[PDB]
């Protein structure tokens, strides 16, 4: 894995340069706003089963998956699937945390697609209820750090899908 | 560096970082500005240390540039210039990290016997950079080169 | 009562995470320095710390404030604070008559211990305290308190603290969060049970709340993905060193299968794969199964695959029919294709030692599993599991009362102990007071005196150790060998009897400048008796030098006892009498009693030298289990070998 | 030693009760021949699907030189 | 079924079903005229017993239909009957295979989390599910009741 | 695994509704035949080790299979032949106990068609073996249970195949 | 692995007949060459590390792959590309002293192709670090044993192409 300052250290190590003025003002950037990846990850922790909870409410709550025939009927599938759900959502945290998506790919997006296709899960339902974290998550932390916490949530959503 | 530290050990834990975990985070983002000033003066000044502890390593072990040993010429030389080159672009990497990590990632795992497939001593490479250390906290103030000289040391604590 | 015990190591649980504990332990499960991580945790803790300390010492003082504007806002109808120990969901103020006494006892008491652990969280600088503490609270406090109102006690005090203090936007926001948090868990409900489910019929089922697996520190868990950068890579398979070989043996002496490291660093072969290979390969056998018997080689490989101990008796005599059909292959097949390893561990996640803090842990292989997670393990090369659990079912065994380490070696002299220390062999049994031990006698089986008490002072004849008595007539007793008779008989008979009397004190022969002249010469002048003389031969400070001084209390009383009355004690009636007599008086004391207890009166006079009647079954096997002197007929069929009718 | 290149998810039946962190329950690993039986065995009885299985190491109808 | 777990029991030890195992089994494919029996007349009277449990938890428990409750809205206390007539239908389906398993997998296995994420309480449904099996053994006759009653006990038993 | 009284349920847990007149006629079948399978499987138990040499003999033995260049050749590959046969009756007799042929589809025929494909055992040869299982359990147990008992061994013949 | 020995006994195995003279003819000549073999898995064993380091230099140092960009700049994948080529000499000495190239087509050419182009290892450089490492060992111990490694140094250059 790596973050926003170590990829751009891998970026330029390629080349095999010294850390130029187009490397120097990207090291800013991250360095200034990650007093605000800090605040928004603690603000996350704290309500860390709160955004869980409003993401089914709005999604997959009252809704074909959870009656009988579907993959959230049972008491087994439906605490597998919001526990799945906070396990996306905490991934999401550390890779805010980074500046950096390829957490998502490291941990989390391996083979998690192909490995729902053979359990039977539906994808669609899946990137929705990942859809539904954006809007409760967006709320809770702020509009400029929700934006940022869209990118790495829209990532997880894009490889599934 | 010391975000990747923080999510490698939280997954190991199965946790959300902690207050005082997310204290250190707060630490080095906002003293991120002090470690910057550091490479900024190793880049402008690159040329200079690489050089200065280059003849300072052909002077304190004379046996390297003498016939028998690795340098020859100018076209062995110039690699161990070049050498010393990457090791001070690998300190700087490590310096605005905050962390020890991409001097590992890069270059430090298996360089006994990456020097060994050479032919290359490994005390020589740790005295060069010994003498880049030297001159680097000569070049800057004594209290910036002490947080500058601890990535250096590491260097040389590893190839000692 | 128990007839065996594992033995009670002390368990140190983390009630609650701080910051600097949760710095060091982080780094400790790595077997590394504090890098420029784990002290920027701590740099910036330190520095906040100060801080931390202003915020409690005002919040201990105005402590009594806080609870009573609490109490006030809560409950309606009087006084609550006449017996002292924002947002409204829809609470309705408890009335203080209705509720009773020893109910706002306990109401108070909390309230104001809510704001305790809050003080301490600060200090602590880590929520753990409250996370556990609160979690599964709600539930319990439901039963005969109001959830509404205990929401609104919180949040009166989040204001109360609040107010009061009123410092800065970077101070202030830590008494908040910690406040938030600590209304929030209060505000989750009891989360299900960890369920430690049994691995097959032989392993009993366990269950742990969901709060203690919340402070007693987390075992670090790492898992070899494919894509995970080589640096993190290295750190899973050093910890799996870190697993197998108890340390980090790549580190410590290069020790490291190169072969195996490249297939899993790819994705080859799984972390499941890479223990069941690593477990077999020649650099684990050569230390965690050459070493060891084959019991003790198992113990060792149940903490190494599994990460626990052998749980059940049965499971030992499982596991061991397995290494001993096919040996370690075989034996690590077994560990890692099991039900138990793939729903730990599965296939990509390193093993990990689950102690106390882990999981449910059960209550038959405690101690066992305790010294087993200790670093000190291979070195005890007496297996601990299956001796325990064959103890457990049978009766208390040929022990000594205060453990085998007790127990000399049954030797003519030096009182040899089993060190606790020097390989572990500790076996602890309960054993009660009046616990009387069966011991052999030397002479006639017929002649033991818990069977015949009677016959306590009849002489062994010809079966046990020979008698030395002072039967014989002391030389210059009468004055009827006057002046002369330099060829006095009686001479050489006194002076064997000394010699022998210094053997049953001290088991060898003396030196010169340790021979006590003057006792020696009032024996044969005819001054003392041989009583008196073996208790001066026991008075001495030489043989306090010998046999007190440089021996554990009790094994030194046990050995003394061994030597004067030739018996080890029946168990703790005698022992603890003289250890009374060890701790009150001291040395001389217990010498003195040993000679002036009225067992040894009725076993020798006042002329005979003490000698060995009973031995302990252990000692006499020691004696007669050998090559020789063993006889044909102890324990093995005897065929009467008779020439065949043909010839 | 032949090896047998395999492909299966295993999900976790005590994942919930037993509450541990997840782990990716789909793998692609060479298993020995000696052990595949006992590993099959094992996936199967857990409710684990076996996806694909292919000799990756050794030569089919091999009778002498195995390990 | 008790029929799956004997050969769970078979499979788990690599054996084929014991004597006492097998007249487990025969004891149980005997009394199945009796199962059938229970599942008809706790189906049909769904409605009776559902009202009467619902009157009794409500009266008992007067805070979710009370201001900063749980089942406030229409919508919302149409689900709590949803549930009181899921669980009787798990109760017919655990009784006909004679063992919990068909409970266990559908309504039991991770139960307390469920209704944890949704702000139901545990100990509100573990009072819930007495006062439906007080309500199901009152319209079961007397020897009827006591084969039913202990499926009731071991769903209280998981709850809290 | 998925029993023939546990069918009906998890059909009607899939549906979401109770057991019907409809659904209940083949749990009275199951309840009525369920002696018949019990001393069904009480006979295959006892004699376990005979039916399987009664087949071997019948269809493996004195054949291109068992002489050299066959699969079933070598005394390690017999012992595996002989193993499987075992195996193969054992959870033939549990898919009889339970009246449902999903043990088969769960705990058989998982990956057992691809690894045969893999170490190149002969699909014909295998089939003909299980059919030689049918012939030896249906003469010893009887025509009523044994066409029964057929009918989850052409289940793994068509698994097989 | 299967060495010379056993290669003619699976043979002869397969058809299930005695060591004839035609198949003893094979046995001769790797006991004939077995002197041959041993004394030069000792000038292997002896210049293990002195193999390598001649042939890194003469293919590999001073390249593409060596430059930053490439594939051997870090001094990871440098030690890991020597460690690489000890493993094709080590099992390259293995199928010397076997007579049989059936060790490298097990334990190295296993999914080897399939790494190497997943990672982004140039398979091109690699066979010309192969046929570097077969122009130094051939020239320390003798033509008849250079050329008897080189088929087996081909055998992993034909497995990786
Ligand atoms: C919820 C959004 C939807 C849903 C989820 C669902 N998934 C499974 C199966 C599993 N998912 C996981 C979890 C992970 N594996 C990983 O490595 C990660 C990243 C860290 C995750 C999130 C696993 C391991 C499983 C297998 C089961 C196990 O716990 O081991 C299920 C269960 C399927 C089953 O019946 O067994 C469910 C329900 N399904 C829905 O209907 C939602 C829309
Ligand atoms: C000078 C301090 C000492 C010295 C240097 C020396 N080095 C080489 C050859 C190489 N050095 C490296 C090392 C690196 N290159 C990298 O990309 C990295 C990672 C950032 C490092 C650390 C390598 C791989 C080479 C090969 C050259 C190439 O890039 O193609 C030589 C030449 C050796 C030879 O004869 O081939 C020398 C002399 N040697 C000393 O004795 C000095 C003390
Ligand atoms: C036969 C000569 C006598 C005998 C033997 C006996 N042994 C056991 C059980 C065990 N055997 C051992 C001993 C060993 N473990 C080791 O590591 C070694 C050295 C390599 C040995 C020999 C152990 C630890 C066990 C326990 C395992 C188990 O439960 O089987 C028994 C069984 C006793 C029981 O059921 O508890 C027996 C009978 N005893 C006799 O009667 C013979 C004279
Ligand atoms: C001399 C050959 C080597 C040697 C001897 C040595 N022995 C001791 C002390 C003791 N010797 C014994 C052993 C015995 N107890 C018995 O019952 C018998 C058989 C009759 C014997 C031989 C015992 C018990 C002791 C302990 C003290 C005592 O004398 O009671 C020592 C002194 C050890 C000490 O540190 O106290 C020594 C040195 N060691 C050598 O170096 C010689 C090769
Ligand atoms: C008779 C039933 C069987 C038998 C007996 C036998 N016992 C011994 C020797 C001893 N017996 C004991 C045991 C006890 N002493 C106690 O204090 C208690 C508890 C109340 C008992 C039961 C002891 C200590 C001895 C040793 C001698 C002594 O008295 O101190 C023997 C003689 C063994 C020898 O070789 O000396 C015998 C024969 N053996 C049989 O054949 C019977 C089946
Ligand atoms: C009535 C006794 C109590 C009550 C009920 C209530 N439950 C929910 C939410 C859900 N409950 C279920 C049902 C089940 N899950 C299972 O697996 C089973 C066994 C087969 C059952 C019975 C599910 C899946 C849901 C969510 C689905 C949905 O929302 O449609 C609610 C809704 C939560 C809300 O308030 O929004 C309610 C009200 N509420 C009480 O207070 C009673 C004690
Ligand atoms: C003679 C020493 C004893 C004996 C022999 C006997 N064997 C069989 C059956 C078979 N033998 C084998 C075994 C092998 N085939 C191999 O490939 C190997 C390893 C190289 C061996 C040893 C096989 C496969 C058979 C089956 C027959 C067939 O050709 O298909 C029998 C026949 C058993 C029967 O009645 O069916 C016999 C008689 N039996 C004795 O009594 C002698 C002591
Ligand atoms: C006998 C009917 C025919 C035959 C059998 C045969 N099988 C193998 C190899 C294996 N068989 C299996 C399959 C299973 N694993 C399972 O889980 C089940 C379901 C319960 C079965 C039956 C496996 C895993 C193996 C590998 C052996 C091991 O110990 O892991 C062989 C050997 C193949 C070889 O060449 O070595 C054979 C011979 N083939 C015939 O010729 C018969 C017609
Ligand atoms: C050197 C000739 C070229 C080169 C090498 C290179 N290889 C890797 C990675 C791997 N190497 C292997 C291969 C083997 N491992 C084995 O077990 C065996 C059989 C005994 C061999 C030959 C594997 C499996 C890997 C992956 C895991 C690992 O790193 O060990 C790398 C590193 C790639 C990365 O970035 O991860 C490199 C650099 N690269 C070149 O450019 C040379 C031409």
């Amino acid at each position: 894995m790596q973050d926003a300052i170590t990829a751009v250290i891998n970026s330029a190590d390629v080349q095999g340069k010294y850390l130029d003025g187009a490397a120097m003002d990207k090291l800013k950037s991250y360095f200034a706003s990650g007093e605000l990846r800090v605040r928004a990850a603690s603000v996350i922790s704290a309500n860390a089963a709160t955004i869980v909870k409003e993401a089914v409410a709005k999604s997959l709550l009252y809704s074909d998956v959870t009656r009988p025939g579907g993959n959230m009927y049972t008491t087994r599938r439906y605490a597998a699937c919001i526990r799945d759900l906070d396990y996306y959502l905490r991934y999401a945290t550390y890779a805010m945390l980074a500046g950096d998506a390829s957490i998502l790919d490291e941990r989390v997006l391996n083979g998690l697609k192909e490995t729902y296709n053979s359990l039977g899960v539906p994808i669609s339902s899946t990137v929705q209820a990942i859809q539904a974290i954006k809007e409760v998550t967006a709320s809770l932390v702020g509009a400029d750090a929700g934006k940022e916490m869209g990118v790495y949530l829209d990532y997880i959503c894009s490889g599934l899908s | 560096s010391i975000v990747t530290k923080s999510i490698v050990n939280a997954d190991a834990e199965a946790r959300y970082l902690s207050p005082g975990e997310l204290d250190r985070i707060k630490a080095f983002v906002t003293g991120g500005a002090a470690r910057l000033r550091i490479a900024e003066t190793l880049t402008g000044s690159r040329e200079t240390i690489v050089k200065q502890a280059g003849d300072r390593l052909f002077q304190k072990r004379p046996d390297i540039v003498s016939p028998g040993g690795n340098a020859y010429g100018e076209e062995m030389t110039a690699t161990c210039l070049r050498d010393m080159d990457y090791y001070l672009r690998l300190v700087t990497y490590g310096v605005v990290s905050g962390d020890v990590t991409p001097i590992e990632e890069i270059g430090l795992v298996g360089v006994r016997e990456m020097y060994r497939s050479l032919g290359t001593p490994i005390e020589a490479v740790a005295q060069s950079v010994r003498e880049m250390k030297e001159v680097a906290s000569g070049l800057m103030s004594s209290d910036d080169a002490a947080e500058a000289s601890a990535y250096f040391d590491f260097v040389i604590g590893k190839m000692s | 009562s128990v007839k065996a015990s594992g033995g009670s190591s002390l368990a140190r649980p983390q009630l609650y995470q701080t910051v600097p504990v949760s710095a060091i332990s982080q780094a400790e499960q790595q077997d590394r320095f504090l890098e420029g991580s784990e002290l920027n945790e701590l740099t910036a803790y330190f520095q906040s710390g100060a801080l931390r300390l202003e915020i409690a010492e005002t919040l201990t003082q105005n402590a009594d404030l806080i609870v009573s504007r609490a109490a006030n806002r809560i409950f309606t109808g009087g006084s609550p604070l006449s017996y002292l120990e924002p947002i409204p969901p829809g609470f309705r103020p408890i009335n203080i008559a209705r509720y009773g006494p020893s109910n706002m006892q306990k109401s108070l008491r909390d309230m104001s211990w809510f704001l305790r652990y809050t003080t301490y969280a600060i200090v602590a600088g880590d929520p753990n305290i409250i996370v556990v503490n609160t979690r599964g609270l709600k539930e319990v406090i439901e039963n005969a308190c109001s959830i509404d109102a205990t929401i609104v006690a919180i949040q009166e005090m989040r204001a109360a603290s609040a107010d009061y203090f009123r410092n800065n936007a970077q101070a202030k926001e830590i008494v908040l969060q910690y406040f938030d948090i600590l209304l929030s868990e209060f505000k989750a409900p009891t989360p299900a049970n960890k369920v430690r489910q049994g691995p097959s019929n032989d392993i009993q089922g366990l269950e742990l709340p969901q709060s203690y697996f919340n402070a007693a520190a987390k075992r670090q868990k790492y898992a070899m993905k494919p894509g995970l950068s080589a640096l993190e890579k290295n750190a899973v398979i050093k910890a799996a060193y870190r697993q197998i070989f108890e340390r980090d043996i790549t580190k410590a002496y290069s020790q490291s299968i190169s072969y195996l490291e490249s297939q899993v660093r790819n994705g080859d072969i799984s972390m499941k794969e890479f223990v069941r290979r690593l477990a077999k390969s020649p650099l684990y056998r050569k230390q965690f199964f050459e070493p060891f018997i084959n019991s003790r080689a198992l113990e060792l490989a149940f903490r190494h695959i599994l990460g626990r101990g052998p749980s059940s008796r049965e499971e030992v005599q499982k596991y061991f029919s397995i290494v001993s059909s096919g040996g370690l292959p075989a034996l690590v097949d077994a560990l890692v294709d099991s039900q138990e390893y793939a729903d730990y561990f599965g296939e990509e996640t390193v093993p990990y030692l689950r102690g106390l803090g882990v999981e449910a842990q059960e209550c038959r292989n405690w101690g066992m599993q305790q010294d087993l997670f200790s670093y000190s393990a291979p070195f005890r090369k007496v297996p601990q599991f299956i001796t325990t659990f064959a103890q457990y079912d049978r009766p208390l065994p040929d022990q000594h009362v205060y453990g085998s380490g007790n127990d000399p070696l049954e030797i003519q002299f030096g009182a040899i102990f089993p060190k606790e220390t020097r390989n572990p062999s500790k076996r602890p049994a309960p054993f009660n007071k009046d616990t009387k031990r069966i011991l052999i006698h030397r002479g006639p089986a017929v002649n033991n005196q818990v069977g015949n008490p009677s016959a306590v002072g009849e002489f062994p004849g010809s079966l046990g150790a020979k008698v030395f008595r002072l039967n014989g007539g002391l030389p210059g007793a009468k004055v009827g060998k006057n002046t002369g008779t330099s060829v006095k008989f009686g001479e050489s008979s006194t002076q064997a009897l000394i010699r022998a009397a210094y053997r049953q004190v001290f088991g060898r022969d003396l030196y010169e400048g340790q021979r006590l002249s003057v006792a020696e010469i009032q024996l044969e002048n005819g001054d003392i008796s041989v009583r008196e003389f073996i208790k001066r031969l026991a008075k001495s400070e030489l043989f306090l030098k010998l046999y007190w001084a440089p021996h554990y209390v009790c094994k030194a009383i046990e050995y003394m006892h061994r030597r004067l009355l030739g018996r080890p004690t029946y168990g703790r009636q005698e022992m603890n009498q003289y250890f009374d007599i060890a701790s009150k008086q001291g040395f001389y004391a217990v010498v003195e009693a040993m000679i002036d207890s009225k067992e040894y009166s009725d076993a020798f006079g006042e002329d005979t030298v003490p000698y060995e009647r009973y031995l302990t079954p252990g000692g006499l096997q020691m004696r007669s289990a050998r090559v020789g002197s063993l006889r044909e007929d102890i324990g093995q069929r005897v065929d009467k070998e008779v020439t065949p009718r043909f010839v | 030693m032949r090896m047998f290149r395999i492909t299966a998810c295993v999900p976790s039946q005590t994942r919930i009760r037993t509450q541990r962190e997840l782990q990716n329950t789909y793998f692609t690993k060479l298993v020995p021949y000696d052990n595949w039986f006992r590993e099959q065995q094992r996936i199967m009885k857990m409710g684990g699907k076996i996806v694909k299985v292919e000799l990756a190491t050794g030569r089919p109808g091999t009778n002498a030189g195995l390990a | 079924s008790v029929v799956s777990q004997v050969i769970l029991q078979a499979d788990d030890q690599l054996r084929y079903p014991t004597s006492g195992e097998l007249k487990g089994i025969q004891a149980f494919l005997t009394t199945g005229a009796q199962r059938i029996r229970i599942a008809e007349t706790l189906a049909e009277n769904e409605k009776k017993i559902v009202d009467q449990a619902q009157k009794q938890l409500f009266k008992k428990h007067p805070e979710y239909r009370a201001p900063g409750g749980n089942a406030y809205g229409q919508r919302q206390y149409n689900q709590c009957l949803r549930d009181y007539g899921w669980y009787l239908r798990l109760v017919t389906y655990g009784v006909l295979a004679g063992n919990k398993e068909p409970i266990e997998t559908t309504g039991l296995i991770g139960v307390k989390e469920m209704y944890n994420s949704l702000n139901v309480p545990v100990p509100g449904m573990v009072d819930a599910v007495t006062v439906l099996k007080d309500a199901a053994l009152g319209l079961l006759s007397a020897e009827d009741a006591n084969e039913t009653a202990p499926y009731f006990d071991y769903i209280i038993q998981f709850m809290s």
